[PDB]
């Protein structure tokens, strides 16, 4: 067991690496960009943003995983950690959601408006995303306790709130997000099709990509995830190799899982020629 | 509307000088700018695009920059072909808005203006409308004035002007000045004269007819 | 990228009209159509602009409630309709394309308009075809005289004035035409020759007017 979780361990630090580097490259680039006159987007500068706030949390719980599940701090970092982790995540979630349609919109709808309208409304889409992500990830810290750190549901209908909160994860986390980042890039790519320039330069190989990556990141952490939960609702019997292989495909696709911070400044900036040769001159 | 100064209104540099053409804005614009080149009587390119970027095409002699409201254009050897005026537009707010545009032309030495005065033809008299002539021929630079004067009563108000454009071979200009009034008016008067002030004139030249 | 204007031509004020650049080479849908518009011997000026995928189209102040800008995608072509000219519409309308790309959605740039059409005069002028009137501008009393032709009262432009049938081409000279108050252009074209020569060999002017087709050999002499 122990081997797994060194393996994880090593797993995670070189992820921390990577995606701490880039991201801050990204987001220097970014910043200095404007003095050259270029029209940087406000999405990916909060994206990657989020992803560095989640990378430079994931020590902590790397450190809690290694102590054989033990929590030598105290709570004020239970609760600082788990808030801010989540609202990170939840922040880079949806910001992968609404800039599948922003950049779908802008294609169509935005061919045609001033630069100082589609900076203002994306400025408001991102406040707005940023107070929305914060409002739903306060109730898990909300309840949360030391005493081994976990949460502590009310009793009175604890196994409710259980349930309830999965709910959450995967209805306004993985569900909605999934249905319309796939919806808007087919649409992107059918329109893509409609037209003749666009094609030559563009390349359709890349939106699909974007579209499965999301998957391959986040589909079987949910699916181990719901999983647990039937099993704690003891629809499925109870024994040994169950638990046992619950306990280690939840390590494993947590481990997987956190591969979607340091992926997206490799799948959205990265490969963009202007971002490329804009780096080279930097 | 966004009201965009452009300076210098004219400009005047031989082949192979450098130029520097600037547009002042009124707001601050983030980089949202364009500056064309309109030939005479052509559509007008796109020479720079966004605050310096090069569209693809244009000679590398092209280039842009920029500093807080205020845009520039730089030209580091002015070719033969480069001579036509530049516009500067904004993007950032509509409505979009042009600018004055800095016309560039030839550059030469002084010359003074051969001037010329043609009454009209006594055929002309029968439509009742007379009209004179003062011509100034082959001269630079474009500036130059032309009054009337007839008997010493200063007329304004009725005269038409009309210049060419710099010539293929010598590079001067040409002006046309004509005076219109009625054939009453005309037979009036006794006699008519037309004054020209020009840079390469030490006095002004004083040419006068006789109605008879 | 082929864009190509039509229309145009002369319109009594009040008229109405409806130019269409009609694009090639490219989706009209991906990409916004702006309307240029430039007064005889002006600066550019700014008109109305249309996306083509939802239609939203914002327009210039001096053309606000006038103009009405649509957009065809099944024929890639662009209509602007124009009511109520005034006399201060007389101009050269461009349409461009502001350009949009797509493979660099994250970091773009300020585009620009880059694919202009051709021009395409719009006369809103109430008056009516007339044949020019030739007058001759002889030479003054007394080395090298000056004689020309001034033809006056004509419409529309252009008129094309040849000396000698073409046998002088050096040191003539064709000033553009100005609009007179009454409407009706006039135009001077006058040569410079030896004073000798004068009294000799017969000068004559060649005004041709293909409106009218109208043609006139004015013998200057003085
Ligand atoms: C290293 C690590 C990575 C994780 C990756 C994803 C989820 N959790 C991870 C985690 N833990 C476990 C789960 C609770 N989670 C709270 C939480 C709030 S919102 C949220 N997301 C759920 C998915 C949805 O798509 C977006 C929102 N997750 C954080 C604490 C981790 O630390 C392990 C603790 C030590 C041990 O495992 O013994
Ligand atoms: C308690 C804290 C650390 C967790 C709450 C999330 C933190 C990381 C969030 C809350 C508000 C967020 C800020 C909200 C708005 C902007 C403007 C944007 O143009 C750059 C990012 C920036 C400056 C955000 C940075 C991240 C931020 C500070
Ligand atoms: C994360 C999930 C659950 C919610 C995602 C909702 C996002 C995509 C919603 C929230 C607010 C919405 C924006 C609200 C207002 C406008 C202005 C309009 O002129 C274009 C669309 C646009 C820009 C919307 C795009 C979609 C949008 C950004």
């Amino acid at each position: 067991k122990s081997v797994l979780l060194y393996t994880l361990s090593f797993i995670y630090i070189f992820i921390f690496v990577i995606g701490m580097i880039a991201n801050s490259v990204v987001v220097w680039v970014n910043i200095q960009a404007k003095t050259t006159g270029y029209d940087t987007h406000c999405y990916i500068l909060n994206l990657a943003i989020a992803d560095l706030w989640v990378v430079l949390t994931i020590p902590v719980w790397v450190v809690s995983l290694v102590q054989h599940n033990q929590w030598p701090m105290g709570e004020l970092t239970c609760k600082v950690t788990h808030l801010i982790f989540s609202i990170n995540l939840f922040g880079s979630i949806f910001f992968l959601t609404c800039m599948s349609v922003d950049r779908y919109l802008s294609i169509t709808y935005f061919t045609n408006t001033p630069s100082s309208r589609k900076k203002m409304v994306r400025r408001v889409v991102c406040i707005l995303v940023w107070l929305l992500a914060f409002c739903v990830s306060l109730p898990d810290t909300y309840y949360l306790k030391t005493v081994y750190c976990r949460s502590f549901y009310p009793e009175h209908s604890i196994k409710e709130w259980l349930i309830g909160m999965e709910l959450v994860s995967v209805v306004l986390g993985f569900a909605v997000p999934f249905s319309i980042i796939a919806v808007f890039y087919f649409l992107l790519a059918r329109a893509i099709s409609a037209s003749s320039d666009q094609e030559k330069h563009s390349s359709r190989k890349i939106i699909f990509s974007y579209v499965v990556v999301f998957l391959v990141c986040w589909l079987p952490y949910h699916v181990a995830v719901l999983l647990d939960i039937f099993s704690i609702l003891h629809y499925i019997p109870f024994t040994c190799r169950l638990e046992h292989a619950l306990f280690t495909a939840l390590h494993v696709t947590q481990c997987l899982s956190l591969v979607h911070c340091c992926v997206n400044p490799v799948l959205y900036s990265f490969i963009n020629r202007n971002y490329r040769y804009e780096l080279m001159k930097a | 509307d966004i009201q965009m100064t452009q300076s210098p209104s004219s400009l005047s540099a031989s082949v192979g000088d450098r130029v520097t053409i600037t547009c002042r804005a009124s707001q601050s614009v983030s980089s949202a700018v364009a500056w064309y080149q309109q030939k005479p009587g052509k559509a007008p390119k796109l020479l720079i695009y966004s605050a310096s970027s090069l569209y693809s095409g244009v000679p590398s002699r092209f280039s842009g920059s920029r500093s807080g409201t205020d845009f520039t254009l730089t030209i580091s050897s002015l070719q033969p072909e480069d001579f036509a005026t530049y516009y500067c537009q904004q993007s950032y707010y509509y409505p979009i808005t042009f600018g004055q545009g800095t016309k560039v032309e030839i550059k030469r030495t002084v010359a003074a203006p051969s001037v010329f005065i043609f009454p009209p033809s006594d055929s002309q008299l029968k439509s009742g409308t007379a009209s004179v002539v003062c011509l100034l021929n082959n001269f630079y630079p474009r500036e130059a004035k032309v009054q009337w004067k007839v008997d010493n009563a200063l007329q304004s108000g009725n005269s038409q002007e009309s210049v060419t454009e710099q010539d293929s071979k010598d590079s001067t200009y040409s002006l046309s000045s004509t005076l219109t009034l009625s054939k009453a008016d005309y037979e009036k008067h006794k006699v008519y004269a037309c004054e020209v002030t020009h840079q390469g004139l030490s006095s002004p030249v004083t040419k006068s007819f006789n109605r008879g | 990228v082929q864009l190509v204007e039509s229309g145009g031509g002369l319109v009594q004020p009040g008229g109405s009209l409806r130019l269409s650049c009609a694009a090639s080479g490219f989706n009209i849908s991906s990409s916004s159509i702006h309307w240029v518009r430039q007064a005889p011997g002006k600066g550019l000026e700014w008109v109305a602009s249309i996306s083509p995928s939802y239609g939203y189209t914002s327009y210039a102040d001096s053309v606000k409630g006038r103009f009405t800008i649509s957009a065809d995608t099944s024929k890639n072509t662009a209509y602007l309709q124009m009511n109520s000219l005034r006399a201060e519409d007389t101009a050269v309308y461009y349409c461009a394309r502001v350009s949009y790309w797509d493979w660099t959605w994250g970091w773009s740039k300020y585009e620009g308009m880059d694919y202009w059409g051709q021009g395409t005069l719009v006369t809103v002028s109430s008056a009516s075809t007339k044949g020019p009137s030739v007058f001759p501008l002889a030479p003054s009393s007394k080395g090298t005289a000056a004689l020309g032709c001034l033809v006056k009262d004509y419409f529309p432009e252009p008129v094309t004035v040849s000396w000698n049938s073409g046998a002088l081409t050096s040191g003539v000279h064709t000033f553009p035409a100005v609009l007179q108050s009454s409407g009706l252009y006039s135009l001077s074209s006058v040569v410079t020759v030896p004073s000798s020569s004068l009294g000799t060999q017969t000068y004559i002017c060649n005004v041709n007017h293909k409106p009218s087709n109208t043609k006139v050999d004015k013998k200057v002499e003085p």
